[PDB]
């Protein structure tokens, strides 16, 4: 007989089930998988669609059903370079300007993220009471520079996270008087400046505006956020 | 150079967060800690506010019961002299009942009988501290996952002190406290079964415990690189996926040809973890009451 | 086939050599330059285990084990059938996870992402490295390696520890096993508290990120935060296979005694060598 045997067997009978009910998990997003145009693939896998879960959101914000039906919501501004599966897709024009490749956004909601009383998550530091710089060089008043070297900006406040007490994005004022975010993750501060290694100061105005002074949005987030990081492969050229 | 998002350049501070209240019993709450900057660099900065209730205490007093046993042991064996305190700190120990005294209460306190009474202190801590895991998420209203997968841990414990040597018939089988000579029991225990590295059981134990730095490492250096597009708000990514879930998912199909979702890597996760004890209890479980000698019974099986 | 938002991604650029040459995906991977690479190094290295398995005479994937030279041969080559395949071999894996690092460089550019991932992969092919290379060229010859076979592996590794008595007592050895369990404890923890936060009781509401702090804080009386927890577990991970390396790499060339030994130095400190009573009195 044996005890032990049993043990083992049952646990690899389990351990099978368990990692086709992990992989079934994970395909809540993205799935089915679909051709260079937008349709279903013919060939899906062997491991099928899990049973729809329903997340209720916060905040009267509704519900996510996943797995649904997967769209963009958003023009792709890419083509085929190829005859056949497999080959990159060229940008049809800017790619900074049209968001794809490593500028790519997402189309989230045009709503900010609240915290778990419902207010922003994200407020600018001069509106979000009782908060300040606590440790590390303040980078308020900063001129900041672009991997031109050449000085873009300076910085007028700091876009602090108020549940996490963190700083997310420095708000850098352009020539014109307007402002821009930058991701807190994408600049450096030194002792007499801020650096932005991906963009170089001419870009900085294209850096997608938001539409509140005081508050920003999950897409916008997601605008900002990738421009600036498309950069590192974009600001290339240059002249 | 590129900043790595490692340790924060600037940090910011505000009013001490005092936490979500939903049904928790606010009475029960301490006030604030001091905030540490030092800290701060490389996580929250904010030290409490802690809840302590009744079970909470009796946790705590408890398991303060369990280490001053075994301290006070080490006193008396120090001769209670200080200096030999601290020089043979890491040799003391506090050992249980001989063979002879099977599972009765009747040996001595400097034979058995104290390493008894710490034990009881010790599972009386441990198992209220459960308990506080899965109130504290009710509290809350959250799931009970935390308190799911401590349990996976609390059964390796279990196994170890208590189930095995009951099923052996003698508490002399159970883990010494003191840091050496757990080890030697450590050792000892493998080389009287045959040589672990032949039980299956501990080769899975393995492969989770090496699988969970696998992938934790994979999962926080993936987080880390899409943290220039929110990747750490995890929960607002599943309920509305963002570019950076997406350039996550695709490092990964890119690179080995399948990929998670960002609620999901989170059951790998879970799952990966509390396999390294749920498989390690049940092949410590199996030495000695029904394999006696790993070696042996994989000439046999497999 | 692609994930329903991958197309947008899928753009030209990001590679470290050969431009467009390689810049092509089969099926979901990658492929890159670094893809050719780690193709070629693997493909001859499990092409060699395969001869190797028939010098070996047996095709069972629990038997082929391909030892590296005896010690006899110091750090010079062997015959291929007696140690020179395993040297050819180690090439070859090396070749294919350094491939496979920079294969992964070459995403992150074309994902515009961090660089985390290979840089923490680049630990664990040094955690390889220091067995099969540094600790064996200190030591004076490949026969310190571990062979390749599923289980004569384990045969090195006891026979390697009792060479130094019980290797608990080796201090690195402490300390890495320390990060590996912190490590497994955090990742359940961590898995743990955001599926209860996403996974709430039933009919409620998801939890936010501030209720995932408040239950630390209430359990503990700390929470590191969401980006904390992620900084944690690539530190914990990562240093658990650093001071693996650094337990392996000063066995048998600094100190090459029982390990139980080294903790005399302690004990032996003149303020207390020689005071009675305690175990060592
Ligand atoms: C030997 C071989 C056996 C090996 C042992 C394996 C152990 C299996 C344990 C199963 C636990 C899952 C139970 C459950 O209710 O799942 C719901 C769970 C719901 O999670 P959720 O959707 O996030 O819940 C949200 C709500 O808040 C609602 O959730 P909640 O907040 O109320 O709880 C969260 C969720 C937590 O679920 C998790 O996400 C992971 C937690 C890890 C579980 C740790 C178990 C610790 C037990 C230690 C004792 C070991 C004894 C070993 C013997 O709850 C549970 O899973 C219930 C666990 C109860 C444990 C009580 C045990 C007492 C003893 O869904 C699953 O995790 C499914 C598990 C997948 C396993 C599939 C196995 C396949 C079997 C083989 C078939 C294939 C054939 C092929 C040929
Ligand atoms: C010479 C030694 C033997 C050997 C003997 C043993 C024995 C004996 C055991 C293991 C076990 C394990 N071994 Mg082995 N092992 C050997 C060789 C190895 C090698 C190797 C590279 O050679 C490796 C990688 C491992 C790896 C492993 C792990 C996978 C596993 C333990 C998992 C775990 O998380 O435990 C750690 C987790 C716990 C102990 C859970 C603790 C939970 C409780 C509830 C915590 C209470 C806290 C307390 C109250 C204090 C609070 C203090 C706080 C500050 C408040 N072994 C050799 C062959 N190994 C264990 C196992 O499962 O084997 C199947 C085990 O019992
Ligand atoms: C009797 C045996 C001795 C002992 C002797 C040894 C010896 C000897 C060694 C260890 C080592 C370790 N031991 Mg010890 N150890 C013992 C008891 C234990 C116990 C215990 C509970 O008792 C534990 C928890 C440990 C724990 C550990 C870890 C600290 C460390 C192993 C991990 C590591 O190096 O990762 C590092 C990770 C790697 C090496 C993996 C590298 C992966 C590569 C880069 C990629 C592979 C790709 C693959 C080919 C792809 C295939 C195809 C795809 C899957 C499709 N030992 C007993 C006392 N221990 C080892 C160490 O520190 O090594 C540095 C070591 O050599
Ligand atoms: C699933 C596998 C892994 C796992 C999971 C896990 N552990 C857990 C949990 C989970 C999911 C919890 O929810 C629970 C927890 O609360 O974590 C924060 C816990 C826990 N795992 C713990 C320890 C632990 N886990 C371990 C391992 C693991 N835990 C696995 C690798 C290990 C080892 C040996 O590898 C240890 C030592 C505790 C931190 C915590 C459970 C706490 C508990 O039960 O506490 C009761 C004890 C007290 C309330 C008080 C004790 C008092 C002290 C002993 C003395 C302190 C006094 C002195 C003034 C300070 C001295 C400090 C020194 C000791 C350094
Ligand atoms: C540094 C912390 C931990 C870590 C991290 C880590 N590992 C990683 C990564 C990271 C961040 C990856 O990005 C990478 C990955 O793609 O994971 C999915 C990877 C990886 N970790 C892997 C395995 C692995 N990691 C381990 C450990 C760890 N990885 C650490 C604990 C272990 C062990 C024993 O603990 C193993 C087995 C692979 C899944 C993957 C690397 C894939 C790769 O390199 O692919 C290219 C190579 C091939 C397809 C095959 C090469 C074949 C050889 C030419 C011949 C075989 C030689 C081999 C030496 C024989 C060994 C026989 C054994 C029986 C001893
Ligand atoms: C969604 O987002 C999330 C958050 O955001 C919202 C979160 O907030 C959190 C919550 C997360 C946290 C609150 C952080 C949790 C913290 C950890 C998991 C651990 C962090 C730990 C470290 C950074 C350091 C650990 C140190 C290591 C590994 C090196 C130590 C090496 C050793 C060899 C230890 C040796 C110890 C000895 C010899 C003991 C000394 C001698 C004695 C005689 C006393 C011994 C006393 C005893 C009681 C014996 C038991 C001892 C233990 C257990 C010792 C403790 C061990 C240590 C290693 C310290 C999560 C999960 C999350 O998901
Ligand atoms: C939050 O976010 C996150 C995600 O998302 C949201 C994630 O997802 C993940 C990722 C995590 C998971 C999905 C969880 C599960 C993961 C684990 C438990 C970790 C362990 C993983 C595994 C064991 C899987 C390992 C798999 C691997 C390494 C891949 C398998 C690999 C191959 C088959 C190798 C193939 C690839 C190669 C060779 C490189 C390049 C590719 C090519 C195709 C090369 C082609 C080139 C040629 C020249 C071909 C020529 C062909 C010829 C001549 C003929 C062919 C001949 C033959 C014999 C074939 C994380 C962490 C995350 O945090
Ligand atoms: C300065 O000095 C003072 C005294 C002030 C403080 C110093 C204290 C010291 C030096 C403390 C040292 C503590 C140490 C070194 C502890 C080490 C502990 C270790 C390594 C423990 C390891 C494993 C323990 C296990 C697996 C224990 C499992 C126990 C159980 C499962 C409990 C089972 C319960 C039993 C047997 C009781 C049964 C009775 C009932 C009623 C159920
Ligand atoms: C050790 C655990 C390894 C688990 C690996 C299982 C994953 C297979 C998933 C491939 C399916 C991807 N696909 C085709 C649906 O896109
Ligand atoms: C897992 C890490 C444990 C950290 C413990 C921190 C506890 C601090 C609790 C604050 C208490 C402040 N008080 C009540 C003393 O004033
Ligand atoms: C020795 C300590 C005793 C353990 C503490 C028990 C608390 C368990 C909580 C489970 C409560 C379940 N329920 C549905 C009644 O809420
Ligand atoms: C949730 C992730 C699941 C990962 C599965 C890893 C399987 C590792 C294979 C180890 C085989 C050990 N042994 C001796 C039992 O055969
Ligand atoms: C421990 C063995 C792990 C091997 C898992 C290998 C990953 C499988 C990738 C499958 C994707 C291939 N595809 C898209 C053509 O289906
Ligand atoms: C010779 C000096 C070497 C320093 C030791 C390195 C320890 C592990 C490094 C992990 C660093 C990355 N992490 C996780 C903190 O982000
Ligand atoms: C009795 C079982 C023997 C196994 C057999 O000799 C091996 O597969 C040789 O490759
Ligand atoms: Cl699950
Ligand atoms: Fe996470
Ligand atoms: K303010
Ligand atoms: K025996």
């Amino acid at each position: 007989f044996d005890l032990a045997s049993l043990a083992i067997y049952s646990f690899w009978i389990f351990l099978a089930g368990l990692i086709y009910y992990l992989q079934t998990e994970n395909m809540r997003e993205g799935y089915p998988l679909e051709n260079e145009d937008g349709t279903p693939a013919a060939n899906q896998g062997p491991f099928p669609l899990p049973k729809p879960k329903t997340f209720i959101l916060p905040h009267g914000r509704g519900t996510l059903t996943v797995p649904g039906p997967e769209s963009e919501d958003r023009p792709i501004a890419l083509a085929r370079t190829a005859v056949s599966e497999g080959f990159p897709h060229a940008p049809t024009g800017d790619p900074m300007k049209d968001g794809v490749g490593p500028a790519s956004w997402v189309a989230r909601r045009d709503l900010p993220e609240l915290d778990g009383h419902g207010h922003n998550k994200i407020k600018p530091m001069k509106a979000a009471a009782g908060f300040h710089v606590s440790a590390g060089k303040n980078p308020i008043g900063l001129p900041v520079r672009g991997c031109d070297l050449e000085i873009a900006g300076k910085v007028v406040d700091i876009w602090v996270d108020i549940p996490e007490q963190m700083a997310r994005f420095l708000e850098v004022e352009l020539k014109d008087g307007s402002t821009r975010l930058l991701p807190m993750q994408m600049v450096k501060v030194q002792s007499n400046r801020v650096h932005v290694n991906a963009l170089s100061s001419d870009l900085f105005a294209g850096i997608p505006t938001i539409k509140s002074p005081t508050e920003v949005t999950l897409l916008e987030e997601d605008k900002i956020c990738g421009y600036v990081a498309g950069g590192l492969m974009y600001a290339a050229p240059k002249r | 150079a590129e900043y790595q998002n490692i340790f924060s350049q600037v940090q910011v501070r505000g009013p001490a967060d005092l936490g979500m209240t939903e049904d928790v019993n606010l009475a029960n709450r301490s006030g604030v800690g001091p905030f540490s900057t030092l800290l701060g660099w490389f996580g929250n900065a904010q030290l409490g506010p802690i809840y302590l209730g009744s079970l909470g205490v009796l946790s705590l007093f408890s398991g303060l019961m369990w280490f001053f046993t075994i301290g006070i042991w080490f006193w008396y064996q120090a001769g209670w002299n200080p200096a030999v305190f601290l020089r043979d700190l890491f040799f003391f120990s506090l050992e249980p009942p001989a063979p002879e005294y099977g599972l009765s209460f009747a040996a001595p306190l400097k034979e058995g009988g104290l390493w008894l009474i710490a034990s009881f202190f010790m599972f009386v801590a441990v198992w209220s501290w459960w308990g506080r895991t899965y109130l504290r998420a009710q509290a809350l209203g959250m799931g009970k996952h935390t308190a799911w997968a401590f349990l996976s841990a609390i059964w390796l414990w279990m196994v170890l002190g208590f189930i095995r040597p009951i099923l052996m018939g003698s508490w002399s089988e159970a883990v010494p406290y003191g840091i050496f000579s757990h080890l030697d029991w450590t050792n000892n225990f493998s080389l009287v079964h045959g040589n672990l590295f032949y039980n299956p059981f501990h080769g899975l134990s393995i492969a989770f415990l090496y699988g969970s730095a696998l992938l934790f490492a994979m999962h926080g250096a993936t987080i880390l690189a899409v943290s220039r597009f929110g990747g750490e708000r995890e929960l607002e990514q599943i309920a509305d996926r963002g570019t950076a879930a997406e350039r996550a998912a695709l490092f990964w199909r890119w690179t080995m040809g399948f990929n998670a979702t960002m609620e999901g890597i989170h059951r790998w996760a879970i799952w990966m973890a509390v396999l390294v004890t749920l498989t390690g209890g049940i092949g410590i479980l199996l030495s000695g009451t029904v394999v006696d000698n790993w070696y042996v019974w994989g000439q046999n099986h497999g | 086939a692609l994930l329903s938002f991958e197309r947008k991604y899928r753009v030209p650029g990001g590679t470290l050599v050969g431009g467009n040459l390689f810049d092509f995906w089969v099926g979901p991977f990658y492929v890159g330059f670094f893809g050719v690479a780690t193709f070629f190094f693997a493909a001859l290295g499990i092409i060699l285990i395969a001869w190797s398995a028939v010098l070996q005479g047996t095709w069972n994937p629990q038997l082929i084990s391909v030892y590296p030279p005896a010690l006899e041969y110091g750090l010079g080559g062997a015959p291929l059938a007696k140690g020179g395949l395993w040297q050819i071999i180690t090439i070859c894996a090396t070749g294919a996870f350094v491939s496979w690092a920079l294969r992964e460089v070459e995403i992150c550019r074309k994902l515009g992402i961090g660089y985390h991932i290979p840089f923490a992969f680049a630990f664990a092919i040094l955690a390889y490295l220091t067995l099969v290379l540094f600790r064996p060229v200190m030591m004076g010859a490949w026969g310190y390696a571990f062979p390749y076979g599923i289980w004569t592996h384990l045969d090195w590794v006891s026979n390697t520890g009792y060479t130094y008595g019980n290797f608990h007592y080796n201090p690195a050895h402490m300390i890495a096993i320390s990060f590996f369990f912190t490590n497994a404890l955090a990742l359940a923890l961590h898995g743990a508290l955001v599926l209860s936060a996403a996974n709430p009781e039933k009919g409620k509401e998801m939890r936010t990120p501030d209720h995932e702090d408040t239950f630390f804080r209430d359990l503990v009386g700390y929470s590191i935060g969401t980006l904390g927890i992620h900084r944690l577990g690539l530190l914990l991970s990562l240093s658990a296979v650093f001071f693996s390396a650094l337990c392996m790499i000063i066995t048998g060339t600094i100190w090459f005694d029982q390990w139980v030994d080294w903790w005399q130095w302690w004990v032996k400190l003149p303020w207390w060598a020689n005071i009675p009573g305690g175990i060592n009195g």
